[PDB]
């Protein structure tokens, strides 16, 4: 179906450590295909999917300039929010960015993003009309201010409806054996004696992609998702995703309950009986 | 690909 | 903002009595990102243990997964310990096959 390119960004100042920690990800996706880390020893760009190792070498010598460029843009702003928030050179602070592009199942562009947040809050985002911004305080209001004489939006909405959809459907081809994938769950079910009158079932779905999954407990066909255990759709650390829901019953009426498993890879949902 | 040129806030 | 992390521990495939795996510690909802994260064999901390490059959610709340590689027995007890801002006490998770 759909599909998008989203960069992540977080930089955090140190005035222990010195220079602030900058780390940046990006996907296509629920696939990471580039990482950069100030911490980590290479200093470059570096790739993180097999598929993106098809870019040539100017490929990462740009994005490895362009992302030490975005750092630096990014060790500035945290100076500058320090000042428009009237806080002290002592303590760490944060700054979050993320930013990027979702196509339809035509692959044309859908809908572009860029938000911003300062300590863990909204600060500055693009709206949809990727024109105009939502300032999220009244420190904010002099970015939007600024952003607007230089038509900041006008350069982002060149980018996101232009570049990022198209390097977007350029690894989309790229990847096609992996990322147009879709990875159905494996599933099954256990069961758990609590006491001798109750019992834990619980309904698994493992080794999925992409990781968007609904599982559901019904009684007689009736909803029991208040009634359900769900943990988060956490990675298994090979590209798949796993996820679990359990429901505490009645010892002798485990036949009452199914389990159901609605995915993208699935053509149909399907239903566990214990 | 990244943004060419990110702005300053 | 300070939120507090959520953790799971699992492995990449179903636990067995011998086979090779990888054992994983998922630390997420988290505020600020500073986080101390530990794998732990029968108590003891391990050592060579990788993690995934930071990211975080809408609602700007972190997350990381932290692994390392293992052949698990019937029981070899793993566990993954969490400090953070957040949290008095550093908070410890044991591998439950369960889940």
């Amino acid at each position: 179906g759909s599909h998008s390119m989203r960069y992540f960004f977080t930089s955090v100042s140190r005035p222990g450590r010195g220079e602030p920690r900058f780390i940046a990800v990006g996907y296509v996706d629920d696939t990471q295909f580039v990482r950069f880390d100030s911490d980590a020893a290479s200093q470059r760009m570096e790739p993180r999917a097999p598929w993106i190792e098809q870019e040539g070498p100017e490929y990462w010598d740009g994005e490895t300039r362009k992302v030490k460029a975005h750092s630096q843009t990014h060790r500035v702003d945290l100076g500058t929010l320090r000042g428009y928030y009237n806080q002290s050179e002592a303590g760490s602070h944060t700054v979050q960015r993320m930013y990027g592009c979702d196509v339809g199942s035509d692959w044309r562009f859908l809908r572009g993003y860029h938000q911003y947040a300062y300590d863990g809050k909204d600060y500055i985002a693009l709206k949809e009309d990727l024109r105009s911004w939502t300032a999220a305080d009244m420190a904010a209001q002099t970015t939007k201010h600024k952003w607007e004489a230089a038509h900041v939006a006008e350069q982002l909405r060149a980018y996101l409806e232009g570049t990022c959809v198209e390097w977007l459907r350029r690894y989309l081809e790229n990847g096609k054996e992996t990322l147009q994938r879709t990875d159905a769950p494996k599933t099954h079910m256990t069961h758990h004696a609590v006491s001798d009158h109750e019992a834990t079932l619980r309904c698994w779905a493992l080794s999925f992609y992409p990781a968007e999954i609904t599982l559901t407990w019904q009684r007689d066909g009736e909803d029991q998702t208040q009634d359900t255990e769900l943990v988060e759709t956490r990675p298994a650390g090979d590209g798949t995703f796993q996820k679990w829901a359990a429901v505490v019953v009645p010892s002798g009426q485990e036949q009452r309950y199914t389990c159901h498993v609605q995915h993208e890879g699935l053509p149909k949902p399907l239903t566990l009986r214990w | 690909l990244l943004l060419d040129r990110l702005n300053k806030l | 903002i300070q939120r507090t992390p959520k953790i799971q521990v699992y492995s990449r495939h179903p636990a067995e009595n011998g086979k090779s795996n990888f054992l994983n510690c998922y630390v997420s909802g988290f505020h600020p990102s500073d986080i101390e994260v530990d794998l732990l064999k029968n108590g003891e901390r391990i050592e060579k243990v990788e993690h995934s490059d930071l990211s975080f959610s809408k609602d700007w709340s972190f997350y990381l997964l932290y692994y390392t590689e293992f052949t698990p027995t019937e029981k070899d007890e793993y566990a993954c310990r969490v400090n953070h801002v957040t949290l008095s006490q550093p908070k410890i998770v044991k591998w439950d096959r369960d889940m």
